[PDB]
């Protein structure tokens, strides 16, 4: 069995981590159990604490507006190891048993209890070179030596690490996904009937994605093209929430579907980083410092939970775009659209053990 | 004279000032910080259009002192192109950026993909074509007659005076003094708003504080000269002393804000302090093992 | 702004 | 499920080749695909490696330059170019799979294919026997069959591995311990058989 | 770069005994570290990965662990179709490089080769001796001259007797055999 493990730069007191990965269930979050080593030596009158919090970035790392951070603390978590403090009675973890039989007596536990429903740890692709941190969610646990709570810290004598707080795919799959638009414009004939579906709701990361396309074209407007995309939706919850959307992938098809008729066909697409690297602002897994990411997963909500929930929230959809030929006694370039919404669950399937 | 010289004092004075600083603004932005933001290239456009601006101020001086314009017809058009577009151009990047903070403050998601650098540029070059939609028309009316006695630089009109005149100046009037001042306090409320919809507190207040010295500098600089000319279009005034000092005071508080504007846009931003000030340890994560 |  | 190698032989020192491995079962996106070759006699090394999610590409500090890997995603295959393919690239080249989020090791490894670099051509083995079993020399390129009495006394013979001499030709011997040796050589269609 | 240092390139055990198999690592590599089993003339098949984990498919009597950069595979159990070449790759840093091939063969009591010479036929030298060594144990051997460079090859251990073959050739001149 390994555990990760951290000093300050002055190498006095050191933290031990038994993972840096926290699997987010919906009712609960697992606790983030570790044991800080320290000495009495260097403290004479000092009490180390450790902090968890939850860092969410609105923009660039530099200000350049009136010099304000723009940087929010969604949740901070604070206990107070060493000295032991009498007021929590919180158990101990085999892990955190373990760790204190193998270190010293100087060994002292920590344990954070996130509270359910809070963002996931998400990071914002920059797109071109344009900054040199990263702009999302991430939490980070923090230990120093301090005399109280309200004063400064100095950087040499505070460990830090970042920690990633994941969800993973449902064990059970979901209602399929399934659309339906009918439209017609000027009350001709029986109206253009689209329908779309998806051969499963949940899809893991690099996997294609089939779409089902079946259209009846009733009345006299041909159809010119047919674009298939999946887009990526990002609720940046804040002081009046808003969206954002990208679209990851896309297939547009010259199928054409003439009047009076019916066109079926199955478009696979496949949702990957590759193409995507010149997308500002398109969220990514989050990992712990700059790695190997992928496409952020869709964040599982509580249907009976609060909605304004800050951070940001990915979702995933699949649009079915079929642009129609317009023009009658004067022929013109112009078209009309008839479109729906696939939405799907983008995850990672459970690990094994 | 005793009451002669002191209006010149005043311009050359705030000339100089504006200047220097603009100047000196100008060569920290384009050789330290080398423009690598949207907020560095509007502060060094601003600093472009307010010297601009600020440099024909000899020559205005120079016209008063002789009661004549002894330059030519050239140099005639080419200071009144270069200030009324230069002061529009001012007015207008001080509304850009306003606009541009409010954006960054109150739709920070929206801010995240709208101040790309090149946008900022964009709407720069904007900015600088919108502007010169006066200064070229009055190029195209700057020539300069004989008058008896004097060479003096004015605007001339083949059209009813009266009219086009007044039109000239009420368009002024409108879209660089109540439209632009508009904007910044909408912007700048909204952005105040937002803050206060929430050692925080002591960040808020000095961000209160300075966009409220911003706002107060800007409509205290702008109004009285724009008020005076009103009053002066409306109603003939005798002329004294006292109305020969005030007439150029005013002048001299418009010019005032162009010197301020740098002032304050620059000599406050944290990177310009840490560039100026320029001018004048963490362990690795790694593993261990857990006997069972 | 005006030209005196 | 499946991983399918194509595309070896005999190649000249300097010539070029292309090994195509068809990935069924598999999802191009989803795993990596990785070549691993075997020197005759020799172990492991891993050759290159392509991550069509990232768009990544690694090769060893010994082919870089010479050799090119792809993948065509349409049809879930994977490319290798090999060019200046010199003396020392005789090996079977192995593809092989790997998840592409969070590596557990190649799980699925195709059959490979032998790449042989060797400068000579086509030879016919040179019969001479031992007084008791029979050798063969310059029997290039591999493989070589040998059987005793048209294959009466298969049982009690051994047979030596090929091993390439001098001259770049490969050369095997046989030996019967108590007749008529046959010995018939595929890659150039000629049978031979002697008697001790 | 990093050198995996498997050893011993070659043991000889019996079914039922227990086999250990050391991997060394030159830099210090976390848990990237997987063992794969190749037999003679298949590819290789993936036993363990990350050092402690056991693939699916693969018979439990196989057992990985690691301390430090000390890793090693374990056989509970041998058994006749656990007897071949055994890898230690490192998936930690690319490049990503295996081990030298730890060898299992069938232990067995020793047995003595039944050395023959024969003379090159004259149909040749119209040129090369050799000396052939058939029905030995263990595998280390030594050939003496008896009459350039002499080329040895040696078999696969014999599916019979447990035992291997091997057979050293020689081209000579007409000076010392004329």
């Amino acid at each position: 069995t390994r555990v990760f493990k951290k000093a300050s730069p002055n190498g006095k007191l050191t933290v031990y981590l038994g993972k840096r990965d926290f699997v987010d269930h919906i009712d609960l979050v697992e606790p983030v159990d570790g044991v800080v080593l320290v000495d009495p030596e260097y403290l004479k009158e000092r009490r180390v604490y450790v902090t968890l919090t939850c860092a969410f970035r609105y923009g660039r790392e530099d200000l350049d507006v009136l010099g304000l951070t723009f940087r929010k603390d969604l949740f901070v978590a604070n206990v107070q190891s060493f000295p032991p403090a009498p007021e929590d009675k919180k158990p101990l973890t085999r892990l955190q048993e373990r760790l204190i039989k193998k270190l010293g007596e100087h060994a002292y536990p920590f344990t954070f209890e996130i509270p359910p429903n809070l963002p996931c740890s998400v990071t914002l692709q920059p797109g071109p070179e344009d900054t040199g941190k990263a702009c999302g969610v991430d939490y980070e646990v923090k230990a120093f030596c301090a005399e109280n709570l309200e004063e400064k810290i100095h950087k040499r004598n505070s460990v830090r690490l970042v920690i990633e707080k994941v969800q993973y795919a449902p064990e059970r799959p979901g209602p399929q996904p399934t659309a339906e638009t009918t439209r017609q414009f000027l009350m001709s004939d029986k109206p253009l009937h689209l329908e779309a579906s998806l051969d499963k709701e949940i899809y893991y990361h690099g996997e294609p994605i089939s779409v089902n396309v079946h259209v009846t074209n009733n009345t006299n407007k041909t159809v010119k093209k047919i674009k298939i995309s999946v887009r990526q939706y990002a609720d940046i919850c804040l002081f009046n929430t808003a969206q954002y959307k990208c679209p990851v992938a896309m297939e547009e098809a010259d199928d054409t579907v003439a009047p009076s008729s019916t066109f079926c066909k199955v478009y696979t697409l496949t949702p990957f980083l590759a193409n995507n690297r010149e997308k500002r602002g398109l969220a990514l897994d989050g990992k712990l410092k700059h790695e190997d990411t992928n496409l952020a997963s869709s964040t599982l909500l509580r249907e009976g939970a609060n909605r304004e929930i800050l951070g940001i929230i990915v979702s995933y959809k699949v649009k079915v775009k079929l642009v129609v030929s317009r023009g009658g006694l004067l022929g013109d370039l112009a078209s009309s659209d008839v479109a729906v919404e696939l939405p799907f669950t983008l995850m990672h399937p459970k690990p094994k053990e | 004279m005793v009451t002669a010289i002191t209006i010149m004092a005043l311009y050359s004075i705030v000339c100089v000032v504006g200047l220097f600083g603009n100047f000196l603004v100008m060569y920290v932005i384009v050789r330290y910080t080398k423009m690598k933001t949207a907020t560095n290239i509007y502060i060094f456009n601003l600093a472009l259009a307010d010297a601009l601006a600020t440099s024909t101020l000899p020559f205005q001086s120079v016209n008063y002192l002789m009661g004549t314009w002894p330059f030519g017809n050239i140099l005639c058009k080419i200071v009144i192109s270069i200030d009324y577009y230069n002061m529009f151009t001012s007015i207008f990047t001080l509304c850009t950026m306003s606009v541009d903070r409010y954006i960054a403050v109150c739709h920070p998601v929206k801010a995240l993909d709208f101040r790309t650098p090149r946008n900022a540029k964009i709407v720069n070059v904007c900015n600088w074509i919108l502007s010169s939609a006066i200064g070229l028309p009055v190029m195209f009316m700057a020539t300069t007659k004989y008058r008896q006695g004097s060479i003096d630089c004015t605007l001339t009109f083949s059209h009813p005076t009266w009219y086009w005149e007044n039109l000239l100046k009420i368009c002024v009037f409108i879209f660089a003094f109540i439209m632009p001042v508009l904007i910044i306090t909408v912007c700048y409320g909204l952005m105040i708003l937002r803050l206060k919809s929430v050692e925080k507190d002591r960040n808020l207040r000095r961000i209160t504080r300075m966009v409220l010295v911003v706002v107060a500098v800007f409509i205290v600089c702008w109004t009285p000269i724009h008020i005076y000319v009103i009053i002066k279009a409306l109603i003939t005034i005798p002329e004294t002393t006292f109305q020969t000092v005030s007439w150029h005071f005013c002048i001299a508080l418009g010019y005032t804000n162009s010197c301020l504007n740098p002032v304050l846009y620059a000599f406050l931003d944290e990177n310009f302090k840490r560039c100026f000030r320029e001018f004048c340890e963490s362990c690795t994560t790694a593993s261990s093992s857990l006997a069972k | 702004y005006p030209w005196f | 499920v499946q991983l399918v190698e194509s595309g070896g032989g005999l190649v000249q020192p300097g010539g070029s080749l292309r090994l195509s491995c068809a990935a069924s079962g598999f999802n191009v996106y989803s795993s990596s695909i990785h070549w691993v070759r075997q020197a005759p006699g020799k172990g492991l090394e891993w050759v290159a490696s392509i991550s069509s999610y990232y768009g990544y590409t690694y090769y060893a500090d010994s082919v870089k330059g010479r050799f090119t890997i792809s993948a065509d995603t349409s049809k879930n295959t994977a490319y290798l170019q090999m060019n200046s393919l010199r003396a020392e690239d005789t090996a079977v080249y192995y593809c092989a799979r790997s998840r592409q989020f969070w590596y557990s090791g190649l799980d699925y490894w195709g059959q490979g294919t032998l790449v042989t670099v060797s400068s000579a051509s086509t030879k016919g083995p040179s019969v001479f026997p031992l007084a008791l079993g029979c050798l063969v020399k310059d029997y290039f390129p591999e493989p070589v069959t040998v059987s005793w009495n048209s294959g009466a006394l298969t049982s009690g013979v051994h047979t030596f591995p090929a091993v390439l001499q001098s001259s770049g030709l490969y050369s095997l011997s046989s030996v019967v311990t108590v007749y008529i040796c046959n010995v018939n050589h595929k890659p150039s269609n000629t049978k031979v058989d002697k008697k001790v | 770069d990093i050198q995996m240092t498997q050893s011993p390139s070659s043991l000889s055990a019996s079914v039922g005994d227990r086999v250990t198999i050391t991997c060394r690592a030159s830099q210090s590599v976390s848990s990237a570290v997987a063992w794969y089993q190749q037999k003679p003339g298949k590819a290789p098949k993936l036993l363990i990965y990350s050092a402690s984990s056991l693939y699916s498919g693969v018979p439990s009597r196989f057992s990985g662990s690691r301390s430090g950069t000390d890793f090693t595979l374990t056989i509970s159990s041998l058994q006749p179709e656990d007897f071949a070449t055994y890898y230690c790759q490192q998936y930690k840093y690319v490049p990503v490089t295996f081990g030298q091939g730890t060898k299992v063969e069938i232990k067995r009591t020793v047995a003595a080769p039944s050395v023959f010479i024969f003379p090159p036929s004259d149909s040749q030298l119209k040129a090369s001796v050799v000396c052939l060594l058939n029905n030995f144990y263990p595998r280390e051997a030594k050939v003496q001259w008896k009459v350039g460079n002499s080329q040895e090859s040696v078999t696969e251990q014999d599916s019979k007797d447990s035992t291997y073959s091997l057979s050293s050739t020689l081209t000579l001149s007409k000076a010392d055999y004329e």
